DNA sequence: TCTGACGCGGC
DNA sequence: GCCGCGTCAGA
């Protein structure tokens, strides 16, 4: 197949270990200390794990091309390239075998389990703490039987020989060795054929599982307790030497050369026939060191070195998040990119994006040679790095000329959704900085007070083809968590737009006519006209129905000169009716939604793109700004303030007479204050958004054209609650936990507050503020776990042919619907058909609903229909095209290939971040 | 976006990932037929887009496109 | 967002309720011993009586006597997540789910299509307990794809053998998540040293089949234009052919 | 801190 | 067959 494509893991015989062994370490020296040569058969022993330079033995004799394949005889050296002494590994010989600490502690312990016995018994016996009959014999013992030294003894002497209980790693591997199973599978079937499993057989079951596992890989149960233990590759492990004249070890280097001189003294005392003391020791030394080699903290104390912190064993390189996994294998810092800070430039087009000619002429630094060599301006390869080392003129030229169509991606840090990434087109600038398109800040999520993106570049001819079709900003309009759409103009294009199309009673050239825009271009440049005026302009253009007709429309309409100005960017095919209000946000969402859904995809880019030139436009000829005496406090405060402070001393005179209690009275002053700050509160809106004036005839009130109102008026940037704790009262301040301060705030801001005030608000202050930075990891962590829970589910096959689903109605809460239905199922297909009341069918079984089709479900009085839910699909480890419905963010049927399972993963804890309570 | 968009090209191909596919095989074709001829590529476009354009113009019919493949 | 999380982990919350799907009498006169029983046996038609044990440090949800069904609310409290997909079946607990995660969305300004939901509630169904044994072991847990193969695989082979009978158990979103069968991917999550140490005897092997796995060792990801491959390229072989 | 899954010991 | 007390595993 010239490819694998199955991975199988599995247990390592002895038999295969040595397999994999070029060599064997037999003694613990790692590398000459005067010359800084590796030495002979140590942890470096260039004789096994390979040479150290290319083609070149150690010795330095078989130097020259004649000889490659060649085996030095100096020195044991091989000669072959160095790029091996990273896959060949070794081995070191045991004296006495070590149980591999894994499949003791890791809980339920396999060994435990097996031998049927609890751990700390078994921990004993492995401590050199009892003893524990291996040869069963005549004797009445039993063969898990421990026995301590003295009984131990007592045995030996009424029976002698016929039964031998020996201690340490021996013991249990020589019970695991004679432990046939088909002595014991059905045995113990048997008494699981007694099932009981109240309380006692609910324990032999997993028994069943694990000895019918052994017995199906084919793999010898004693292999457990290792008798050679082999060695990691040393470049893997390096002791490369750095600066200051010294060396950086490898936190491995250390417990391999301790369990070494540990397995070598033990190999001695065995030889010298020392007592059996100290023969118990060194062989539990050696069990410690290989434990804490393994990963060490599974059992003691963990070994630590001279900076005394807990090593870093083996295991503990391939777990945790700083590990080997989620660190390396999906982490992969990358070649070609950059980061810099965002700025705003507004010039661009939705689909480009700044970029410093210096980032440019170093992320495309190849393409640039090949054009250079190419174009003959240099042969060399030197050349080219020698001429661009300079910055000729040329090469801005060929730069320019390199990146006409290359897109490139940007990304912004804390990335939440599909949408935190998307492709540009870049255009070489000056500077320093990256600029982006504003309309796109709201995806990034992203703000100039210094935040900083990242730009990667594709390479193939695949990927940057997948980046133009499947990336670029002009694809993201609608977001896929809704199919609301995602580059509305936000923060003072919006006081533009809201600002030109208001109206006014008197103003100049009132009642004109007009025939068509020019017209009103032309006379509102001469200046005699006010933008607010009305007049009447007389148009005509079509009109697209929603049944894909288009019908004509004409006649005289009675607009504002605002208005017209933007009649030149509404594109043929949309009513006027649209643009013919007063254009809060809420609106201008509309006509780019009604655009995309009707007109196409690029219609919509074209619109945003006029509306910004124009909302930017007319955003400044206003200078709107904002003053103090903007902030117009109201006048009823200080009586309002009086009343409240009165019926306060009353609740403390019921209270000082004892006629009274305690926690009435706390209650009620703070429904006093919070009942009278909501009053003052309401108070300034009439005072901040009307004005009277004595036009002709008498004194009318008018919408005011204040700055703080038309700032919160239009949703650009505010609410009525900041509008509040400027004009109004601050009012309840909760200490830290939430129970409100028995006295208010009475000042505001634009009037400044005394000391106590603003002590009573740090608290809530700090504690608000806190409470994001203890947030910020958790929705991650929520989000996380979510895309492990679903990352494989794919739209696989059309239609899976099934016919059951689910019944929806609209959400009643006892007070409101709150969601109708023909909001909650559209874009759902249906499962079965649906019967009117009357007994005509309405709408047939598998017909996907649409805008068109749900008018038909609140016309005939429906409120209950079977649709087709993807806990009701029938495909195996997928989903079909069907059971799934509208894409809800291309508005279509969902196309086969697109990822489902991710996109609704990061569409649920995304928001998160600011769902707090 | 110089000229040319996927909403043009999802008309007569479809799903928009096909796309890909179909438009990779055609650019890398057009590629390796020495194009690179280097008196052109500095007037006119990338062949990335060169092909996107083909589709378009429904010059090609990918149907056919395919049939470039057993040509290889 | 913690009462998202208990939803999403499938928690059974504190002292919710009980239920009782073997119908019949609803009374009490078993030995006051914060140990209440009932008669929800028929006890006229067939003389039995099938009852639990339970506290007597509350109120009740049931008079003297009456016509009890299976699987009703038999004390007041929060409403367990394990106990509707056994008693109320399936749908009954999926319109529970989602009245409450829309509900706990939708009140703070948010917008979230329900099919997103949804299709992570899907995930959490994928494990039943077996009561047939047709090939299988006894109730231990075991794959809806497993069955739902293994099934067919009797089904017409020998006659169909008396395949399975099983029945859908709720598990927590870690708890379905690391008990999947790609050990790779398990193994990348979490908890790594026990799950490797466990696919180790078993000798375990895992067929790439994923996403979390091909992107290990470098491979087109079996979707998005993985798969427009695998499919465009295939078609150019019943050509050549 | 926790929250629990999972224990495995007193009775 | 269970009321409290542990370890492990992630924050
Ligand atoms: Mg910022
Ligand atoms: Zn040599
Ligand atoms: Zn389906």
């Amino acid at each position: 197949s010239k490819k694998f494509d199955i991975i199988k893991i599995s247990l390592a015989s002895p038999e295969v270990i040595r397999s994999w062994s070029h060599g064997e370490v037999k003694k613990p020296e790692t590398i000459n200390y005067r010359t800084f040569k590796p030495e002979r058969d140590g942890l470096f022993c260039a004789k096994i794990f390979g040479p150290i330079k290319d083609y070149e033995c150690l010795c330095g004799k078989y130097k020259r091309l004649k000889h490659r394949g060649v085996v030095c005889e100096r020195c044991g050296v091989e000669v072959e390239q160095a790029k091996v002494r990273r896959e060949r590994m070794g081995h070191i010989d045991l004296v006495c075998p070590v149980v591999h600490i894994w499949y003791l502690k890791s809980l339920p312990s396999r060994i435990g389990l097996f031998l049927d016995m609890p751990l700390k018994n078994v921990e004993k016996v492995l401590y050199f703490e009892s003893y524990i009959v291996t040869d069963p014999g005549m004797t009445p013992l039993e063969k898990k039987q421990l026995l301590t030294d003295e009984e131990y003894a007592e045995a030996l002497e009424n029976y002698g020989y016929e039964f031998e209980a020996s201690m340490g790693a021996e013991a249990i591997r020589d019970l695991l060795a004679d432990t046939d199973i088909e002595s014991e599978i059905e045995l113990l079937q048997a008494e699981c054929e007694e099932s009981k499993s109240t309380a006692k057989k609910e324990k032999a079951i997993k028994r069943l599982r694990l000895l019918e596992t052994f017995q199906a890989s084919g793999n010898k149960p004693e292999w457990m307790v290792m008798t050679v233990l082999p060695v990691l590759p040393p470049d893997l492990r390096p002791l490369v030497p750095i600066e200051g004249g010294r060396f950086a070890t490898s936190d491995l280097n250390d417990l391999y050369r301790r369990v070494i001189n540990r397995n070598n003294r033990l190999k001695k005392l065995l030889d010298l026939n020392a007592p059996d003391i100290i023969v118990r020791n060194e062989k539990r030394m050696l069990q410690e060191a290989v434990d804490a080699l393994l990963d060490n903290g599974r059992r003691g104390r963990a070994v630590t070195g001279s900076n005394k912190r807990p090593l870093k064993s083996l295991a503990d390189m391939i777990k945790g998040k700083q590990g080997r996994f989620r660190q390396n294998l999906l982490g992969k810092r990358v070649d070609y990119s950059g980061r810099s800070v965002i700025t705003v430039g507004p010039s661009l087009r939705l689909h480009e994006c700044g970029l410093p000619k210096k980032m440019a002429l170093e992320l495309f630094k190849p393409f640039v040679y090949s054009k250079l060599r190419l174009g003959g301006h240099a042969t060399t390869i030197k050349q080219a790095k020698r001429m661009v080392e300079l910055e000729e003129a040329v090469v801005w030229d060929i730069l320019e000329t390199v990146i006409n169509e290359h897109p490139v991606l940007l990304n912004r840090a804390p990335t939440l959704h599909r949408l935190g990434i998307q492709a540009f087109e870049p255009r070489l600038i000056e500077g320093k900085a990256i600029q982006l398109h504003p309309l796109v800040c709201a995806a990034f999520n992203a703000d100039f007070d210094g935040d900083q993106m990242a730009v990667h570049v594709p390479l193939t001819v695949e990927s940057q083809l997948e980046a133009r079709v499947l990336m670029m900003s002009t694809n993201n309009i609608l977001s896929p968590a809704s199919g609301q759409p995602i580059i509305t103009p936000t923060q003072d294009i919006v006081l533009g737009l809201y600002y030109i199309t208001r109206e006014k009673e008197g103003a100049r050239g009132e009642g004109k006519l007009f025939s068509s825009y020019e017209d009103v271009s032309r006379a509102y440049n001469s200046g005699t006209i006010d933008i607010h005026a009305k007049i009447k302009l007389r148009i005509d253009r079509q009109v697209f129905d929603t049944k894909g007709n288009t019908y004509n429309e004409k006649g005289v309409v009675n607009t504002t000169v605002g208005r017209a100005l933007l009649l030149n960017i509404l594109p043929e095919g949309l009513s006027f009716s649209l643009l013919n209000k007063v254009l809060v946000k809420k609106e201008i969402s509309k006509i780019i939604n009604q655009a995309f859904r009707v007109l196409g995809g690029k219609a919509t880019v074209v619109l945003a793109d006029k509306l910004m030139y124009a909302g930017f436009k007319y955003s400044t000829l206003s200078g709107v700004s904002v003053g103090v005496d903007d902030m117009t406090i109201p006048d009823n405060k200080e009586a309002k303030i009086e009343e409240a402070e009165k019926e306060i001393k009353q609740i403390t005179e019921q209270y000082q007479s004892s006629l009274i209690t305690e926690n009435e009275r706390y209650n009620n002053i703070i429904n006093i204050w919070s009942k009278t700050s909501d009053e003052v509160g309401a108070s300034m809106m009439d005072a901040i958004s009307k004005d009277t004036v004595s036009i002709n005839g008498e004194k009318k009130e008018i919408e005011s054209f204040n700055s703080v109102y038309m700032m919160a008026k239009s949703g650009a940037r505010g609410s009525y609650n900041q509008m509040r704790q400027l004009a109004g009262m601050r009012g309840l301040m909760a200490k830290p936990d939430g129970t409100m301060i028995e006295t208010a705030i009475t000042a505001n801001f634009r009037e400044g507050l005394s000391v106590l005030q603003y002590f009573t608000s740090t608290h809530g202050a700090r504690k608000g503020l806190a409470d994001t930075a203890l947030k910020t990891a958790n929705a991650g962590y929520l989000t996380r776990r979510l895309v492990d829970v679903a990352q494989d589910l794919v739209v696989i096959e059309e239609d899976c042919g099934t016919d059951d689903g689910l019944m929806f109605s609209a959400i009643v809460e006892d007070g409101e619907v709150k969601v109708p239905l023909v909001e909650r199922a559209l874009g759902r297909t249906l499962a079965a058909d649906v019967v009117t009341e009357k007994g005509v069918v309405l709408l047939e079984a598998g017909t996907l609903l649409d805008e068109n089709l749900v008018e038909l479900l609140d016309d005939n009085g429906i409120d209950m229909i079977k649709v087709r839910s993807p806990i009701t699909c029938k495909t195996r480890r997928g989903l079909c095209a069907k059971c799934y419905g509208r894409d809800l963010a291309r508005e279509r049927q969902v196309n086969v290939g697109e990822s489902v399972g991710v996109i609704a993963a990061q569409s649920i804890g995304e928001p998160g971040t600011q769902l707090t309570m | 976006m110089a000229r040319v968009t996927v909403e043009d090209c999802l008309d007569k191909v479809e799903t928009r990932f096909d796309l890909v596919v179909l438009a990779s095989m055609r650019a890398n074709k057009i590629l390796k037929n020495g194009y690179s001829e280097s008196m052109e590529n500095e007037k006119k476009e990338k062949a990335t887009v060169v092909a996107l354009r083909e589709i378009a113009e429904s010059e090609i019919t990918s149907e056919q496109i395919l049939r470039n493949e057993i040509e290889g | 967002l913690p009462r998202v999380a208990e939803l999403f982990e499938a928690r059974r919350p504190k002292d919710a309720a009980i239920l009782s799907p073997c119908d019949g009498m609803v009374r009490l006169g078993n030995r006051d011993t914060k140990e209440k029983q009932r008669i929800e046996i028929i006890d006229k038609n067939g003389h039995i009586v099938e009852e639990i044990l339970l506290p007597k440090s509350r109120h009740l949800v049931v008079f003297d006597g009456e016509q009890v069904s299976r699987g009703d609310v038999l004390a007041d409290g929060p409403t367990d997540p394990h106990d509707l997909l056994k008693y109320k079946g399936l749908e009954e607990f999926a319109d529970y789910i989602l009245i409450e995660a829309q509900s706990v969305y939708r009140m703070q300004g948010v917008v979230i299509n329900d099919k997103h939901i949804e299709t992570i509630v899907r995930q959490m169904l994928r494990k039943a307990v077996i009561l047939d044994e047709g090939d299988s072991k006894f109730v231990k847990d075991e794959s809806i794809e497993l069955v739902r193969i293994l099934e067919e695989n009797d089904k017409l082979r020998k006659q169909g053998k008396k395949e399975v009978e099983y029945e859908l158990v709720l598990m927590g979103i870690t708890r379905s998540s690391l008990s999947t069968e790609s050990f790779l991917s398990a193994a990348s999550f979490q908890e790594t040293t026990r799950v490797l140490t466990e696919a180790s005897i078993n000798s375990q092997i895992d067929n790439l089949r994923g996403l979390k796995e091909n992107v290990l060792i470098g491979r087109l990801i079996p979707a998005g234009t993985g798969l427009a491959v695998r499919k465009e390229s295939a078609k150019i072989e019943k050509m050549r052919e």
